[PDB]
C-alpha cells in the first residue's frame, strides 16, 4: 500500500518558522517527484514546492520562493518542507503528494494532510459541556444527545463516541469562529430512547495543539 | 464559494 | 555535508542579522542546507525580515 | 501561468442522472489535466489524469474527454456518495495549477427536520455563560431558518448556525443553532424558544423550554 | 460585483438538475451559455428563459 503521512503542522507566529514533514511508505521517492501543495480559503489548491529527489532538483510557487524550502532523505524516505518568514495568508492544510508513481502523470497518493496556521492568538484548550438527552431532544421512539466542545484555538479537534464504537446516527457539526476568536462546535448522536441509562454514552474529545483529551459521559439529568 | 477548513469542502 | 564560499558567505550574513530570533536565524540557516539552489533567494528573504524586525 | 477556469459553481442532480463539469485552460495543456474529487473531511483524490483515462479503482461511470483547451468529466450515473466537490489540474506548465473546483450535490424528496432544544448544561452554567443549543436533525433541502425569542423577544446577533454536508447515505444535512448569553442574562430571563421554518413543514415549528424545567 | 445566476437544466425526458454560476454579471452570463451549449451537444438544442433580469435562467433540451 502506497502512504504518504504528513506531521509537523500547527500553530505558528507571522514571522516564525515550522518545519513539515512527509514521510512516504510502500514505495521509494526516488522514483517519484514529491509535491507540496496547500489548500487555503483565500486561494484553494495552490501548489507550493515539488522536489525530484533522484537528483535534487526542486522548484517552487513564486509566492513561497526564499520562504520555503524543500528537500528529501531518501535514506528515511520523507521529504520536508522548511517554512519560514511565514504570513496570515500561509495558513493552509499542507498536503505532500507523488506524481509520476508507476508511471501515472498526476499526484495519485495525497497524505490525510496538515494544517498551518499563522496567527499571533494563543492556544486555548477546550471546556467540553454536556448536551444531555430529555423530554426536549426526544420524538418518534429515539433520543438526541451530545457535547458541547466551547472556545478552543487552533483547530483542529476530534470528536468520537464511544471510543470509536459508537458512529451511526453522529452528526459532529463544523467549527464556528465565535466573535472572541475561539472556536467552538457541538457532537450530537441519536440513539434509542430505550437506551437512555442502560447504554453508556461517553464523546472522546482530543485537542492535540493543547494536549488536551477529555472523555464526557453524558446522561439524562436528574430532577 | 471558497474552501473551508473544518469541512474540507467549497462553502457559498 | 561540505560547502562553496558562496554558500559559506550565506550562512555567515544570516548569523550576523542583528534583528532575528534565534528560531528564524535557525530556520533560514536550514534553509540554505535544505536547498543550496536557493541560497540567493533565501539570503534575500532573511534580509527583508532582518530589516522589517529593526 | 496558466488558468484553469471550472464551471459550473454548484450542480444538483437526482441519483442516478448524468451530470457534466468543465474546466477550461487558458492556453494549450495538451492533453495533461486530471480529476480530483475531494469528500467531505477528506483529501483530494485521483479520478481522471491525461484528460481521458480512469485511474485505477475508479468507478467506470467516470469518464473525461477534451475538446483543445475544453476539458469535461462526466459522471454518467450519479450515487449518493459522489456527493463531494471536483477539481481539475493541468501539469503542463511549472507552476501547475488547479481549478476553484465545481460542488456537486444530490437532489432528493424534501423531509422535514426533528427540532430538538437543550438547555445550558449545569456545569456550564457554573461559569459565567450559557450556551442555548437547537437541533435540527436530517432534513432537505438545506434552506431553513432559525430564530431565537427570549421571553417571546425575538434575538439578534447572539447565535451562530453550523450545517452538516450532505450525509452520504440518505443525502439529508442537519443543522445546529447556537444561543450565546451571559448567565447573568440566562438567569434573568425564563422562556427560550427556537423557531424553525422548512419546506418540509405545514408551518413554523417552535420548541421551548423554561429555565429551570426538569 | 459578484453574482450568482441560478440555472434550471430541463432535459428532454422531465429529468431537472440546478446549476450555479458565479463572477460579475457578464462573466457568469457568458459561462451559462457556454455550458448551456456544451450540454446542447448530448442532449439536443437548447434554449434559454431569462427571469429575474437575467440572474436566473430555465434551459431547455430538445432532445
Amino acid at each position: 500500500e502506497v502512504q504518504l503521512v504528513e506531521s509537523g503542522g500547527g500553530l505558528v507566529q507571522p514571522g516564525g518558522s515550522l518545519r513539515l514533514s512527509c514521510a512516504a511508505s510502500g514505495f521509494n521517492i526516488k522514483d517519484t517527484y514529491i509535491h507540496w501543495v496547500r489548500q487555503s480559503p483565500g486561494k484553494g489548491l495552490e501548489w507550493v514546492a515539488r522536489i525530484y529527489p533522484t537528483n535534487g532538483y526542486t522548484r517552487y510557487a513564486d509566492s513561497v520562493k526564499g520562504r520555503f524550502t524543500i528537500s528529501a532523505d531518501t535514506s528515511k524516505n520523507t521529504a520536508y518542507l522548511q517554512m519560514n518568514s511565514l504570513r496570515a495568508e500561509d495558513t493552509a492544510i499542507y498536503y505532500c503528494s507523488r506524481w509520476g508513481g508507476d508511471g501515472f502523470y498526476a499526484m495519485d497518493y495525497w497524505g490525510q494532510g496538515t494544517l498551518v496556521t499563522v496567527s499571533s492568538a494563543s492556544t486555548k484548550g477546550p471546556s467540553v459541556f454536556p448536551l444531555a438527552p430529555s423530554s426536549k431532544s426526544t420524538s418518534g421512539g429515539t433520543a438526541a444527545l451530545g457535547c458541547l466542545v466551547k472556545d478552543y484555538f487552533p483547530e483542529p479537534v476530534t470528536v468520537s463516541w464511544n471510543s470509536g464504537a459508537l458512529t451511526s446516527g453522529v452528526h459532529t457539526f463544523p467549527c464556528v469562529l465565535q466573535s472572541s476568536g475561539l472556536y467552538s462546535l457541538s457532537s450530537v448522536v441519536t440513539v434509542p430512547s430505550s437506551s437512555l441509562g442502560t447504554q453508556t454514552y461517553i464523546c472522546n474529545v482530543n485537542h492535540k495543539p493543547s494536549n488536551t483529551k477529555v472523555d464526557k459521559k453524558v446522561e439524562p439529568k436528574s430532577c | 464559494s471558497q474552501f473551508d477548513f473544518c469541512t474540507r469542502r467549497l462553502q457559498s | 555535508g561540505s560547502y562553496n564560499k558562496d554558500q559559506q558567505s550565506a550562512f555567515y550574513e544570516i548569523l550576523n542579522m542583528p534583528n532575528l530570533n534565534e528560531a528564524q536565524r535557525n530556520g533560514f540557516i536550514q534553509s540554505l542546507k535544505d536547498d543550496p539552489s536557493q541560497s540567493t533567494n533565501v539570503l534575500g528573504e532573511a534580509k527583508k525580515l532582518n530589516e522589517s524586525q529593526a | 501561468d496558466i488558468q484553469m477556469t471550472q464551471s459550473p459553481i454548484l450542480l444538483s442532480a437526482s441519483v442516478g442522472d448524468r451530470v457534466t463539469i468543465t474546466c477550461r485552460a487558458s492556453q494549450d495543456v495538451n492533453t495533461a489535466v486530471a480529476w480530483y474529487q475531494q469528500r467531505t473531511n477528506g483529501s483530494p483524490r485521483l479520478l481522471i489524469y491525461s484528460a481521458s483515462f480512469l485511474y485505477s479503482g475508479v468507478p467506470s461511470r467516470f469518464s473525461g474527454s477534451r475538446s483543445g483547451t475544453d476539458f469535461t468529466l462526466t459522471i454518467s450515473s450519479l450515487q449518493p456518495e459522489d456527493e463531494a466537490d471536483y477539481y481539475c489540474q493541468q501539469h503542463y506548465t511549472t507552476p501547475p495549477t488547479f481549478g476553484a473546483g465545481t460542488k456537486v450535490e444530490i437532489k432528493r424528496t424534501v423531509a422535514a427536520p426533528s427540532v430538538f432544544i437543550f438547555p445550558p448544561s449545569d456545569e456550564q452554567l457554573k461559569s459565567g455563560t450559557a450556551s442555548v443549543v437547537c437541533l435540527l436533525n436530517n432534513f432537505y433541502p438545506r434552506e431553513a431558518k432559525v430564530q431565537w425569542k427570549v421571553d417571546n423577544a425575538l434575538q439578534s446577533g447572539n447565535s451562530q448556525e453550523s450545517v452538516t454536508e450532505q450525509d452520504s447515505k440518505d443525502s439529508t444535512y442537519s443543522l445546529s443553532s447556537t444561543l450565546t448569553l451571559s448567565k447573568a442574562d440566562y438567569e434573568k430571563h425564563k422562556v427560550y424558544a427556537c423557531e424553525v421554518t422548512h419546506q418540509g413543514l405545514s408551518s413554523p415549528v417552535t420548541k421551548s423550554f423554561n429555565r429551570g424545567e426538569c | 460585483s459578484e453574482v450568482t445566476i441560478k440555472v434550471n437544466l430541463i432535459f428532454a425526458d422531465g429529468k431537472i438538475q440546478t446549476a450555479e454560476f458565479k463572477g460579475t454579471f457578464e462573466e457568469a452570463t457568458a459561462e451559462a451559455y457556454r455550458y448551456a451549449a456544451l450540454l446542447a451537444k448530448v442532449n439536443g438544442e437548447y434554449t434559454a428563459d431569462l427571469e429575474d433580469g437575467g440572474n436566473h435562467m430555465n434551459i431547455k433540451f430538445a432532445g
